[PDB]
């Protein structure tokens, strides 16, 4: 038998799912026909309404301990909960049912992990990320807006392999994934060491790759795997493709200035 | 009960609850009441989900914006990027240069391409093609089916057929039945035979590994998708042809030629894989009578127009728009984003507050300020409803119209206006034109003498007009976005080649250099229709950003006047195999695409 996820969507852009579908090894296709049993994902299933809420219960009761919840998007608490409904209800109702029994809880994305762009000030709806909300059941944190698509199955390529949780950092996120900055490893380094940087945009500079430190680069202080796994099977990563990264995968990102003022000191 | 647009809505009936909708993007609820004989006579559209984008923009930099609205959808993923960048410059009377305007066209054909295509087989072909009937299917008579639809798709031997079939088969016999769990199977509503099952969910399992290929386009030029990078002023992705090294660039000439691959495996796709199987699927539900789900779509489309084949020349725009009434094809009114009196919306029936709600607000002077209130003849509570009160507040989706008229946008929208502009003399929109009638000929002759069905006759003005006809506009966009962007990766060459590497403009990027206070908008004909963001600049910082989004048109409550928008219009009139399975519910309301997270933003 292959591992029952449930994929619950909160408030969200959907990225993740979108990224989750871009990955080359495994294919998704190779992960939902024969490594897990996605049972419920509203992006994808056949059954609507009342067929697909049956679905939970069903799974709930026959894999009790032993699903795994996924969680793309978030909470809100303002508006009564009711800026997010599912079935006539707040969707922080079903989060709080689904996670009750689930063996493990994985946080995709920026959304589910800190809060994301609706949680950006001042934060209308009161989004809250799922490890404010579920307090008492095992949660990995996997950041990004999007995360990296590999990044995502490799997550569960790990939790279906091992039956576990990988080696997590104090802030939640797998290690094996997480582990560097996006500044350790990035190709442009040499150019920040020799103090070469792109100062206006398509400038001499920007032509021969130079860092995009001073154009806002969030490299040095974000935590993700762009510099090497790159995206789209290796194919770029936003720095390779001329702009800094915005430090998408960190907690708070929207509100740490403009994506174009440089860091300090 | 009351009449509106021609339709004759009516309460009365046995109430249905469809909560959640399902593969579309976001969060939906829909009910419809149905007559004696299931037929809906009332349709109710409830957006279920807000995150207040327009609010979180206040005070922040216009230069920054594109990233933030850029996440109101990961599946229209860069649509919003390029509105912002196009509002900003707009307000900021910023010109970009000729090789920023190609990338970021291929980027958003890109998009069409991919997006269409996903949605057509992940998130609707279910609502056409039943999965079980698939596992009965003679794979030669599939093969010899595959041959006749696409004579020119490779893919087709019965061996290959054959093994497809055996994994479903098998990932059925597990009793883990993933997403095709408590699915509908088996309903009256599916008419296609076993092997046109059986090709199709193929093709499901083609496009699935296919998809990720196509958006490698976005990561070269934007770094990544989802959310590839934007810029107000051009594009990041600098270009050096000489560059190697500690001197590389983001283009040179191997990734433009890798583009370029890409671009072809798409255009093979597209013609062999996604119109032939729109075109047959379409045909056999025409010959089971199912023309159902026009709604707006015969009276009222609109569209802004897009793709200029010059940039900046609105009069060259390979899909032209305007707004066309009462079903007239032989006038096309002009659509300005900028007039006060022409897009505006209405909060009546949504769940947020004007001054006053008898009026529509054009999105400069736009308003988005929450109000979660349940009208008294809700069933439930305000955190536990059972059936929505659509005479009152019923949706986090605002009501958009144009002067006043419901309007239907999209692929078809777009489609039927370029059909329009065509007849009137515009050479622009002479593809779009021979796609249709090409279409036409296909669905009503061709292939119902290679099935063996009879041959029909109907009219473009009565093919268009039905969940069949929307969802073939939108292959037929998929088809054409793919053959432009063709043209514009020769284009982009050629200009690099000539020796203009420009990509950015930057002269009013630092704003110091800015008005002191200015206006913009900046439009994109998105996946799912007719996109705008409003922007109002003061001292440097946003001080009104509004979006107004395809599925905002589409999926919206009721006006002040109480006219319907295009998804409750669209379930008019519809009988239902059984009440209680949503089957044809979901096949015309995902003809729209609808996505869920655009809508309320
Ligand atoms: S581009 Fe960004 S991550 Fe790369 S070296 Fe420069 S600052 Fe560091
Ligand atoms: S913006 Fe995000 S995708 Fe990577 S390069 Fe920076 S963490
Ligand atoms: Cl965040
Ligand atoms: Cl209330
Ligand atoms: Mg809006």
């Amino acid at each position: 038998p292959r591992t029952p996820v449930l994929w619950l969507h909160g408030l969200e852009c959907t990225c993740c799912s979108e990224s989750f579908i871009r990955s080359a090894h495994p294919l998704a296709k190779d992960v939902v026909l024969s490594m897990i049993s996605l049972d419920y994902d509203d992006t994808l299933m056949a059954a609507a309404g009342h067929q697909a809420e049956a679905i939970l219960e069903e799974i709930m009761t026959k894999y009790k301990g032993n699903y795994i919840l996924a969680v793309e998007g978030n909470p809100p608490l303002n508006q009564d909960g009711m800026s997010c409904i599912i079935g006539g209800r707040p969707f922080i109702e079903q989060l709080k049912y689904v996670a009750k029994d689930a063996k493990a809880i994985i946080s995709w994305g920026s959304c589910a992990s800190w809060g994301c762009v609706q949680a950006a000030k001042p934060n209308p709806t009161q989004a809250t990320p799922v490890h404010k909300v579920i307090t008492d059941k095992p949660i990995i944190k996997v950041p990004g807006c999007p995360p990296i698509a590999e990044v995502m199955t490799g997550v569960i390529t790990y939790m279906l392999t091992f039956d576990r949780i990988p080696e997590l950092d104090r802030q939640g996120r797998p290690k094996m994934f997480y582990s560097q900055r996006i500044h350790d490893k990035c190709y442009r380094r040499p150019h920040f060491d020799a103090g070469q940087f792109v100062e206006e945009w398509d400038d001499e500079s920007a032509r021969k790759g130079f860092c995009l430190y001073k154009m806002g680069c969030k490299g040095p202080t974000t935590y993700n795997a762009c510099s090497t796994t790159r995206w789209n099977e290796g194919t770029s990563f936003p720095i390779q493709s001329g702009h800094g990264c915005i430090g998408c995968s960190e907690d708070g990102f929207w509100d740490k200035g403009s994506f174009y003022d440089r860091l300090t000191g | 009960a009351y009449a509106t647009q021609g339709f004759n809505l009516d309460d009365r009936g046995r109430r249905i609850v469809v909560d959640p909708v399902t593969r579309i993007e976001g969060h939906m609820r829909c009910e419809v009441n149905v007559d004696a004989n299931n037929v809906i006579r009332n349709a109710v559209s409830t957006g279920t989900m807000w995150r207040g984008l327009e609010v979180i923009l206040k005070g922040r930099d216009p230069r920054d914006a594109w990233a933030f609205v850029e996440r109101i959808c990961g599946v229209c993923t860069g649509c919003h990027a390029l509105a912002s960048v196009r509002a900003v410059e707009n307000a900021l009377d910023i010109r970009i240069p000729k090789n920023a305007h190609l990338i970021r066209e291929i980027m958003a054909k890109t998009l069409q391409v991919h997006d269409h295509a996903v949605h057509f087989y992940h998130l609707h072909a279910l609502d056409w093609v039943d999965v079980m009937s698939a596992l009965k299917a003679d794979p030669k008579r599939t093969s010899e089916l595959q041959q006749l639809v696409s004579p020119a798709h490779p893919l087709s031997s019965a061996g290959y057929f054959r093994d497809i079939q055996n994994r479903l088969k098998r990932f059925v016999e597990s009793g883990q039945l993933g997403p095709f769990m408590n699915g509908y199977w088996g309903s009256k509503a599916y008419v296609l035979p076993p092997e046109a099952n059986l090709m199709a969910v193929t093709h499901y399992l083609e496009a699935l590994d296919l998809q990720k290929e196509w958006v490698k386009i976005h990561t070269i030029f934007g770094g990544k998708n989802p959310h590839p990078n934007y810029l107000v002023g051009g594009v990041p992705c600098a270009i050096n042809l000489d560059g190697i090294g500690a001197a590389s660039a983001p283009v040179n000439m191997e990734r433009l030629s890798f583009v370029k691959a890409r671009i072809d495996e798409i255009i093979e796709f597209n013609k062999n894989v996604y119109v032939p199987d729109v075109l047959a699927i379409g045909t056999l539900y025409k010959q089971a009578g199912w023309l159902y789900g026009g709604g707006l779509a015969a009276t009222n489309v609109l569209d802004y127009g897009e793709y200029p084949n010059v940039a900046y020349n609105k009069s060259t725009d390979q899909l032209p728009g305007g707004a066309i009434l009462n079903g007239n094809w032989d006038e096309v009114f002009p659509v300005d984003p900028r007039d006060s009196q022409q897009v505006q919306e209405f909060v009546s029936h949504s769940w947020y507050k004007y001054a006053d709600e008898s009026v529509g607000l054009h999105p400069w002077d736009g308003v988005t300020e929450p109000n979660y209130v349940l009208g008294a003849n809700t069933k439930g509570t305000r955190t536990r409803i059972e059936q929505i009160d659509e005479s009152a507040k019923y949706s986090w989706i605002k009501s958009p119209r144009w002067r006043g008229h419901a309007m239907e946008v999209g692929p078809l929208s777009r489609y039927i206006l370029a059909y329009a502009h065509a007849r009137s003399g515009n050479k622009y929109a002479e593809r779009p034109k021979e796609q249709l009638e090409y279409s036409a000929q296909m669905i009503n002759s061709a292939i119902p003498k290679a099935l063996g069905l009879p041959e029909t006759q109907y009219t473009l003005k009565q093919l268009l007009p039905s969940t069949i006809g929307r969802t073939l506009a939108r292959a037929l966009e998929s088809q054409y976005c793919g053959e432009m962007m063709h043209s514009d990766w020769h284009d982009l060459v050629a200009n690099i080649r000539a020796g203009d590497t420009a990509t950015a403009n930057v002269d009013k990027w630092d704003p110091a250099t800015w008005p002191l206070q200015a206006k913009g908008v900046g439009t994109v004909a998105a996946p799912r229709g007719a996109l705008g963001h409003w922007i109002r600049i003061k001292d440097g910082r946003i001080e009104n950003y509004q979006c107004v989004v395809p599925t905002t048109w589409n999926g919206s409550p009721r006006d002040y006047k109480g006219q319907i928008g295009a998804f409750e219009a669209s379930l008019m009139n519809t009988p239902m195999v059984n009440p209680e399975q949503p089957v044809e519910i979901l096949r015309t309301l995902h003809s729209f695409d609808p996505c869920l997270a655009c809508s309320t933003h």
